[PDB]
């Protein structure tokens, strides 16, 4: 009855599963699993990663940026950058958004196909006479 | 209206001179930039499903795209929303702004990018928006440049100080 | 026939420094401890009006002040009189933030639990880079020595498309507020461990816990933690040119550098145009 | 007027007695003459 | 990496206008880093030509 959607997950990332903490994450973010701060607990960090990736997935060819998640969610700015670039890695997250759609920095072109000239000093070349043949001698 | 420098000459030169005295001018002289601003929050607001007192009655008693969403249809859809609970709209709220900004910014994203090649461009001195096909043209337009007196420089593409050296096997 | 020296590239000469002292150096370093520089000079003051920020390793011994200085008034085509008036003040600015510069306590005080404490700020942004004005405000936990943030500002900044000039003002922002409240911790007696902040005036501006049910936003705060960027016309332009506490943070507004392509730089200079 | 040109001097024929010494030509030498944290943690895990 | 970085931004942006004297303060403003090394690697790239 409820509408239905497609999306797109590499193979390697079968192992996420929501409702679930595996020890990928629990190795790749340390943070949310010291059992020394009240504020970042897997509760809280189960939450975080289920906003992201339900609300990346309501519309697959948009890329998710932080921005978004900085204004919807509370939280240290940081820790949810690390959290969403751990996502992007495993896939999970802007998989089918089009290249040249993506960020990137506003820097000047490059200039790596261009044809340089050389300014030598005077002795480097010697001085030749003699213009030879380049013709096969009649016989 | 793409680039934003002032656009005269003698008032930047003119504050030059007074910034390397020490004194200030009489007119402002920002820097360059491409136009465009980004208010956000002056634009798509979070959306209230709910209504004023729906939170706390429910406390009390105890429980193809249009921007980024798909269109929904009537019947399928008023069996959904009918089963989910108070507890998932706030939820439900934020995931539709995450998705209504993120579009917000794909296309603001498209439109900067567009206004930045320009702006190199223009700061590059090609003229705009050159097309593969016309690169000879432009080399033929250089010509038409120095001709519209002008003396070019050695750092000018065509004139350098240094010239080829024949080799003897080349006879001409 | 002649024997020359060097041509001047610049009206300058060129930089010749000491091999054996930069081996020394690259071969027996540990950290990076970085400084956030600025630099604020009126008119109607000192004769001279720059502003400018930077960031300086204060783990380096190989670059004399003085040369960096120079080189930087000659980079804003000051005259020969002008900057040999002023070299030795600005000099002596940059050289009096370096020594109260003591540094990151978590850090010089051994404690990196990992995770760091949650002490956690508000870091809020003025930018006004060209014609432009960006605004903003977000959460940041200064505890943590994980946070990079030029990483961040790098990502902001891919993120709306700004150039770079958004990108070293907002790093250098971040460093900058981050190390306003740890100067004022440190002030007052407070070993970095065990948290226990026994304050008044600060622990009020940290930002309570995020337990849960506090995790998402309110709406009319989501308002406030989002950017702006918002053009000025000529009149608040010129307004905002003319016009440890913790109350009032420091905006960002640096004279342009006279460059022809960066953005952000006047284009008093040698035209594209080669004539 | 320009004292690392003496260093520049000193320093090659520095180079060249130990490549004399050791039976060594240091030119043309068919050989090519070229060359956070928590991110490096996350793709080596990867 | 980062030392790429920083030396092609900085070569690509000289060749774009090679009349104009590309100076220490631009790079220092449109690349993160402190401003010492930064010095160094535009002292080095202006004294190889």
């Amino acid at each position: 009855i409820p509408q239905a959607h497609e999306i797109v997950i590499p193979s390697y990332s079968k192992w996420f599963n929501l409702e679930k903490i595996h020890s990928i994450e629990v190795q790749s973010l340390p943070e949310f699993f010291t059992n020394r701060i009240p504020s970042k607990t897997p509760e809280v960090y189960m939450r975080y990663r289920n906003f992201m990736v339900n609300s990346y997935r309501l519309n697959p060819n948009e890329y998710f940026s932080v921005t978004t998640a900085r204004r919807n969610v509370s939280g240290d700015a940081a820790a949810l950058f690390r959290l969403h670039k751990f996502l992007t890695k495993w896939g999970l997250i802007n998989y089918q958004v089009d290249s040249k759609l993506l960020p990137k920095n506003i820097e000047p072109p490059l200039t790596s196909q261009y044809s340089t000239r050389h300014d030598a000093p005077r002795g480097l070349f010697p001085f030749e006479s003699y213009k030879p043949s380049v013709q096969l001698p009649d016989m | 209206p793409i680039v934003t420098e002032q656009p005269s000459a003698e008032i930047r030169e003119a504050y030059i001179e007074n910034f390397a005295k020490g004194e200030h001018i009489s007119a402002i002289v920002p820097g360059q930039s491409i136009s465009g601003t980004l208010e956000l929050s002056a634009q798509f607001r979070v959306p209230r499903y709910h209504s004023k007192n729906s939170f706390q009655q429910a406390l009390q008693m105890k429980a193809q795209y249009y921007r980024g969403l798909p269109l929904y249809e009537k019947n399928t859809l008023l069996e959904r929303l009918k089963q989910l609970t108070p507890n998932e709209i706030k939820e439900l709220e934020h995931l539709h702004d995450a998705v209504f900004v993120n579009t917000g910014l794909q296309n603001v994203r498209k439109v900067r990018t567009k206004k930045w090649k320009k702006y190199w461009q223009y700061k590059a001195g090609i003229p705009i928006g050159l097309k593969r096909s016309q690169l000879d043209e432009f080399k033929n337009k250089y010509l038409k440049d120095v001709l519209a007196k002008r003396v070019p420089n050695p750092n000018f593409l065509g004139n350098c100080n240094i010239k080829d050296f024949k080799p003897p096997y080349i006879y001409s | 026939t002649r024997v020359i020296p060097q041509v001047e590239v610049g009206n300058r000469k060129h930089y010749l420094e000491d091999k054996l002292k930069v081996y020394k150096q690259a071969m027996n370093e540990t950290s990076e401890q970085l400084v956030p520089i600025r630099l604020e000079f009126d008119q109607d003051r000192d004769r001279f009006f720059l502003r400018d920020t930077l960031l300086w390793n204060k783990n380096d011994k190989l670059i004399k002040i003085e040369d960096f200085v120079d080189d930087m008034l000659r980079d804003y085509r000051f005259e020969d009189a002008t900057r040999e008036q002023h070299i030795d003040t600005i000099c002596q600015s940059i050289q009096e933030q370096i020594q109260e510069f003591q540094g990151n306590p978590y850090i010089e005080l051994n404690q990196d639990r990992l995770g760091g404490d949650d002490l956690r700020i508000r870091i809020k942004l003025d930018i006004v880079v060209g014609q432009n004005q960006l605004i903003d405000q977000f959460e940041w936990d200064i505890s943590n020595s994980d946070n990079c943030p030029e990483e961040f500002a790098e990502s902001m900044c891919q993120e709306l498309e700004l150039p770079g000039e958004f990108v070293t003002a907002i790093a250098h922002s971040i460093r900058e507020q981050v190390h306003m409240y740890h100067k004022s911790l440190a002030l007052l007696g407070y070993n970095f461990d065990g948290s226990a902040i026994e304050d008044d005036d600060i622990r009020s501006r940290m930002l309570p816990t995020i337990t849960l049910d506090d995790v998402y936003r309110p709406a009319a705060e989501s308002k406030i933690f989002t950017p702006n960027l918002l053009q000025i016309s000529a009149a608040e332009l010129e307004r905002l040119d003319k016009d440890p506490d913790i109350a009032d943070i420091p905006r960002t507004f640096r004279t342009p550098v006279p460059s022809t392509l960066m953005p952000g730089g006047v284009d008093v200079g040698p035209s594209v145009e080669s004539y | 007027k320009y004292p690392e040109l003496l260093d520049s001097l000193a320093i090659l024929g520095m180079n060249l007695l130990s490549n004399l010494s050791q039976n060594v030509v240091p030119y043309h030498r068919n050989t090519s003459d070229y060359y956070t944290q928590h991110d490096k943690m996350v793709d080596k895990i990867f």
